[PDB]
């Protein structure tokens, strides 16, 4: 009757790659609906 | 193509019972990216 969950152990004193790590995953879709998020769009000086 | 306009204008007028014989034309307020199919429409007033 084992439990589908366990709890983390994450002490100072352990190891790297036995340490923590904060994730995060970035995704996202197109070309279904209009752009609403993209990169900024940089701008130069204007001379005249 | 997945944006939504809208455009609109006030006038004052005075008036009874009809839509006035003038021509104005509408400023754009809002273009908004919402991407939805739109079919039908209602509208909400105060009671
Ligand atoms: C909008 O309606 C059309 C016609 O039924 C359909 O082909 C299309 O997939 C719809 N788009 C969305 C986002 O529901």
């Amino acid at each position: 009757c084992y439990f589908p969950l366990q709890s983390y152990g994450f002490q100072p004193t352990y190891g790297v790659g036995y340490q923590p790590y904060r994730v995060v995953v970035l995704s996202f879709e197109l070309l279904h609906a209009p752009a609403t998020v993209c990169g900024p769009k940089k701008s130069t000086n204007l001379v005249k | 193509d997945g944006y939504f306009k809208i455009y609109s204008k006030h006038t004052p007028i005075n008036l009874v019972r009809d839509l006035p014989q003038g021509f104005s034309a509408l400023e754009p307020l809002v273009d908004l990216p919402i991407g939805i199919n739109i079919t039908r429409f209602q509208t909400l007033l105060a009671l």
